[PDB]
């Protein structure tokens, strides 16, 4: 129960659980198949100060659990602790569904953005232009007009 | 053809049902009848 | 060698002012090193054999104070330690009496699925050897069929440790079960026969069951409400469902798909 | 230009649904 | 239940009547 | 990233090309046959 | 010998007599078709299973 | 030299006869029609590669004196294989090394000389962008090293040969894998080498860092291609996760990778069996027997099929757990008959009502069941023996004493002979009552089951089923 240590709400262990979730959440990516609440509320119980690091490890495990959208939303709440993670082999996983749904949200936006719009998550929408910079960065630009028009920006 | 990736390495049916009933029950039931007369 | 702990652990300190210092001692384990299995430095075992002896005794007193959610915390951490292929002690005088102890309490937890997925970890340690773990798996085997008296003959046979809190929950999950199985199609039972089918001579505990369910308290009698008469003779429940199904036959019969 | 592939395979799905509905919506009238 | 059982066998005999006209012309005609 | 935002479905929007053409074929073979028998 | 049908009692000799032609035509004359059709699918092996 | 010079000189050229026709026709095709134009959904080179695995399974046996295969490696590895005008000399090089075996002596590769037989993809303008060549030019030496496995100071030669193929495998995962079928035709070369990547490791090595590499292999799978990458990477994911106690079973329930929707008729067939045992081992009985049956009737027509010797055993383990039993020896073989007699004697005890007859089997063949790895399901049949018996006795005897049924079931106790009958009614085996004051268990006689709705439920399962196969006969007919 390598995450059942969160039973202790004492803030020292709440700050040691993130200290540990860096190099121990790697192996048993199946043994954490049922840890939504112990990540969201544990990411809102401020004793766990690296609250979005827990959302990081939950996006690690839930995409492994095929919960691409649960890993996705735990990437949403994962703040800049996820939003800076953009160029790797597994981060690309949970940075498929995010804009996979944000792009249609913004299709609906650019179709009619006047009122009643979807809540801009600023982390669903955050890495959008931040990766449009990658369209600038590595000097690949044909894929950027398609990104924009796909996200209807 | 015939690959099978190996991970490890009438005449017949009616009597098998008849083998199931008297599997260990009175195989040569012939001579108990000669002994059941004076007992029962 | 950073111990702070070898004085008051074997003797009973029942819920005294040690446990907060004990967790604060388990805090000073975590500053030095993580309880990550430490794949390198196999020779250094003071973080592995000496530190886990604290964590296995830390699960031991977690049942004596009736601390159930914190009990499965330590035992799950011990499971992540014997998962390590690094060579350790193969066992001790505790590993049978703790791993099979989780087998005996998850027995009480009403989750039979995790009772049987343990069986990968020890193929031969159930029947041909390790007789102290034969006893819990044969127990839930005896709970599987109707056998109840051979279950409480095993409540005359507790060999290893006390097993007190587990068999007392095993009392309670059997108390409602006979109170469940008094409700079959029985005749009159006097106030002696089903009075002693659980384990009671004559307290007022029988009225606690006789007023919980039926089988009314009378002149030495359990009254039988074996009616089972109201439900039959239903043409309507087919006639709604089948009229759906008959048109469903004609869909994949004439209309080309 | 993966989005050129996107848009042309979109045209593909569209016109293929076109042709599929066109072939499909005769099996009754032809017979009749 | 009998009549639907017949319906499966008849179209299966029709299935071989198309596998007789598929394989025995690709070598012949091309 | 944004590269891994729109690539997984264009991978197989090409695989979803000839399914409906196969539908056209399995349908239209018989359809043309029907039209032909009729005008015959 | 089935020339008459009924039942005989042993305690007091009561002959409960009953009669019904139950049904024979509907099922067994539809049952033998199934074993006819089984031999048709067996004969499908001699023009399909051997052939393609 | 006469016993040599008449029995040794025909082993070089007659394999050279058939190896200029099978993998030279594959090298003549799958460099120019897999890297070339196309090898479509109806391809031939995969089945041609299926023809060049099975033939070489039982082809080579000997340590290859006279360089009959030990001279094939200095032939088949000096290959650029770039284009036709530079391989027109290589079509002579298929014959130029033949006299090297004949006029002179080559380097006899006997357990030591594989190290100068692997470093060649630099020699004379060889490449790795043409991985329809180089993934096959990996597997054309990667198979016969590991086909015999020979297990005597060889493992590092198998390893470094895989490392060069693992270098081809990373270029597969990263570099230009689209519409050349660089993933597709090498997902087989991934899958087929994994069994040689495993029986090395299941013999002397570890198992688990390959699993995270297989997660990294499952990472790029269905992430560029959704054909035969979702399939073979999950049976090869499961193959020791079942034998381990790690999570891997409720993960595979909620996993999206359950359906690759096509897996080439033989890997799809056992696919429903490895997850067929998962429901068997975690108590899901009634769902398992239909994916156990479906995993049986999709297998081809070979005879030495020792995994099929296991599925026919396991399929009616869980049906003894459910009650139904077919004749298991209905396809009995000279190789099935010896693999059934301990296990057929088990179900002899199940159809009977005796209790310690189970014990007379489980001491006689308790060791045999642990060799097949099935004992943990065998041990719980005593619940199903006693429910078979209590159905058997209650239907036969109408008004039987409860102090008689225990002596017939050798239960040794009448005081719980009431109690199994209590759980027989709680489960719902028999309906009727028990006179606990007297001691008899009476049973009501059955009534008109014909005028009950339940034979229509025997029909409605099969009315709708038989209209499906008539529809499937329509949907599968008019391809012309």
């Amino acid at each position: 129960g390598i995450i059942s240590l969160l039973d202790e709400d004492e803030p020292q262990l709440k700050e040691f659980a993130l200290h540990k979730l860096n190099a121990v959440v790697n192996d048993f990516w199946a043994e954490i198949s049922e840890s939504v609440d112990k990540i969201e509320v544990l990411y809102e119980d401020e004793g766990f100060r690296s609250r979005q690091f827990a959302a990081l490890v939950a996006s690690k495990v839930f995409y492994h659990l095929g919960a691409f959208e649960e890993s996705l939303n735990y990437a949403l709440g994962a703040g800049d602790l996820f939003n800076v993670n953009d160029n790797s082999e597994y981060v690309e996983t949970i940075i498929a569904k995010c804009i996979d749904h944000y792009t249609k949200q913004c299709v609906e936006n650019a179709d009619l953005p006047e009122g009643e719009k979807k809540p801009i998550d600023q982390r669903l929408e955050g890495i959008v232009n931040k990766m449009f910079q990658r369209c600038l960065d590595d000097h690949k630009y044909k894929q950027a007009i398609g990104i924009a028009l796909e996200t209807r920006r | 053809m015939s690959e099978k990736k190996q991970p490890v390495d009438e005449d017949n049916w009616d009597d098998d049902n008849v083998e199931d009933d008297f599997s260990n029950q009175l195989r040569a039931e012939l001579e108990k009848h000669g002994y059941k007369m004076e007992t029962s | 060698m950073y111990e702070q702990l070898k004085g008051e652990w074997n003797r009973k300190s029942p819920n005294l002012s040690k446990c907060g210092e004990e967790l604060g001692r388990l805090k000073l384990v975590l500053l030095e090193l993580n309880f990550l299995p430490t794949t390198g430095t196999k020779l250094t075992k003071q973080q592995l054999i000496l530190a886990r002896d604290i964590l296995e005794i830390g699960a031991q007193w977690s049942i004596l104070r009736k601390d159930i959610p914190s009990f499965e915390r330590y035992m799950a951490q011990l499971k992540c330690y014997y998962f390590d292929y690094k060579e350790q002690l193969p066992e001790s005088a505790y590993m049978h009496q703790l791993l099979g102890l989780n087998l005996l309490f998850l027995l009480s937890q009403n989750r039979v699925a995790e009772f049987h997925t343990e069986l990968e970890r020890l193929p031969a340690k159930d029947i041909q050897t390790n007789v102290y773990i034969k006893h819990p798996v044969s127990l839930e085997q005896y709970l599987m069929e109707g056998s109840y008296n051979k279950v409480f003959l095993a409540k005359g046979n507790i060999p290893a440790e006390s097993y007190t809190f587990f068999i007392d929950i095993l009392l309670d999950t059997i108390r409602d079960e006979i109170a469940g199985c008094i409700e079959k199609a029985y005749e009159k039972i006097l106030f002696t026969e089903a009075t002693r089918i659980l384990f009671f001579n004559t307290p007022k505990k029988m009225t606690d069951y006789a007023k919980k369910r039926g089988w009314v308290l009378g002149p030495n009698n359990y009254y039988s409400f074996a009616s089972q008469q109201q439900k039959p003779e239903d043409t309507t429940i087919p006639s709604t469902e089948l009229a759906k199904q008959v048109i469903e036959y004609a869909r994949q019969l004439e209309m080309i798909v | 230009d993966l989005y050129s592939r996107y848009k042309k395979l979109q045209q593909e799905l569209e016109f293929l649904e076109v042709q599929e509905e066109y072939i499909k919506d005769e099996q009754k009238n032809l017979k009749k | 239940y009998l009549a639907s059982l017949i319906r499966s066998v008849v179209a299966l005999h029709n299935l071989i009547n198309n596998k007789i006209a598929n394989r025995d012309a690709e070598k012949k005609e091309g | 990233g944004l590269r891994q935002y729109y690539l997984s479905k264009i991978e197989e929007l090409q695989l979803i090309v000839n399914d409906k053409s196969q539908n056209l074929r399995r349908l239209q073979a018989q359809r043309n046959e029907l039209n032909a028998k009729v005008r015959l | 010998d089935k020339k008459f049908h009924g039942i005989l009692d042993q305690g007091e000799g009561v002959l409960i007599i009953f009669d019904e032609p139950p049904v024979d035509k509907t099922y067994e004359a539809a049952l033998e078709t199934i074993q006819n059709m089984s031999k048709v699918v067996d004969s499908l092996y001699n023009k399909a299973k051997k052939l393609t | 030299p006469p016993g040599g010079g008449e029995q040794e000189p025909p082993p070089p050229p007659a394999p050279q006869d058939v190896e200029m026709k099978e993998e030279a026709a594959t090298g003549g095709g799958s460099t120019g029609e897999a890297d070339g134009k196309t090898a479509a959904a109806a391809a031939e080179h995969s089945q041609r590669e299926l023809d060049t695995v099975t033939l070489e399974d039982i082809k080579e046996h000997v340590k290859q004196l006279e360089k009959a295969v030990s001279g094939k490696e200095p032939r088949f590895v000096l290959r650029a294989l770039r284009m036709l005008p530079s391989t027109s000399r290589r079509l002579n090089h298929y014959v130029l090394y033949k006299a090297v075996q004949g006029f002179f002596t080559s380097n006899n590769a006997t357990r030591d000389f594989l190290l100068p037989f692997l470093e060649e993809p630099m020699d004379t303008e060889a490449d790795l962008q043409f991985r329809p060549r180089t993934g096959k030019a990996a597997s054309t030496p990667l198979l016969p090293e590991v086909e015999a496995y020979l297990q005597l100071l060889v493992v590092i030669f198998m390893m470094n040969s895989k490392r060069y193929k693992e270098a081809q495998k990373i270029s597969d995962d990263l570099m230009q894998k689209i519409s050349t079928q660089n993933r597709r035709a090498l997902d087989l070369v991934a899958a087929k080498c994994y069994y040689y990547h495993a029986r090395v490791y299941e013999f002397l090595d570890k198992l688990d860092v390959v699993r995270s590499f297989l997660h990294a292999r499952l990472r790029t799978a269905t992430l560029r291609h959704d054909a035969d990458g979702q399939a073979t990477l999950l049976n090869l994911l499961l193959r020791n996760y079942l034998h381990y106690s790690l999570y891997d079973q409720a993960e595979k329930l909620v996993s999206k990778s359950v359906f690759p929707e096509q897996a080439n008729n033989n890997e799809w067939a056992r696919y429903l069996y490895y997850t067929g045992r998962i429901k068997a081992i975690q108590l899901e009985y009634s769902e398992a027997r239909r994916t156990m049956t479906n995993a049986l009737r999709k297998a081809p027509q070979h005879t030495a099929v020792g995994f099929k010797q296991t599925v026919h055993k396991l399929l009616i383990v869980v049906e003894l757990l459910l009650g139904e039993i077919p004749d298991r020896l209905q396809f009995r073989q000279p190789s099935l008959k010896r693999s059934l007699m301990p296990y057929f004697l088990l179900t002899q005890a199940v159809r009977t009502g005796n209790l310690a007859k189970f014990n007379q089997v489980l001491d006689q063949f308790g060791e045999k069941f642990q060799a097949d790895g099935t004992y943990t399901l065998i041990i719980r049949l005593r619940h199903n023996v006693i429910k078979t018996g209590v159905r058997m006795i209650s239907l036969s005897y109408s008004r039987i004493s409860l102090a008689d049924i225990a002596q017939k079931l050798q239960l040794d106790s009448p005081e719980d002979a009431e109690f199994i009958v209590a759980k027989a009614i709680r489960d719902g085996v028999i309906e009727a009552s028990i006179n606990h004051e007297k001691g008899y268990v009476q049973s009501k006689e059955m009534i008109d089951i014909y005028s009950t709705r339940e034979p229509q439920l025997a029909f409605h399962q099969r009315i709708s089923f038989c209209l499906d196969i008539h529809n499937m006969s329509v949907k599968a007919m008019r391809f012309p």
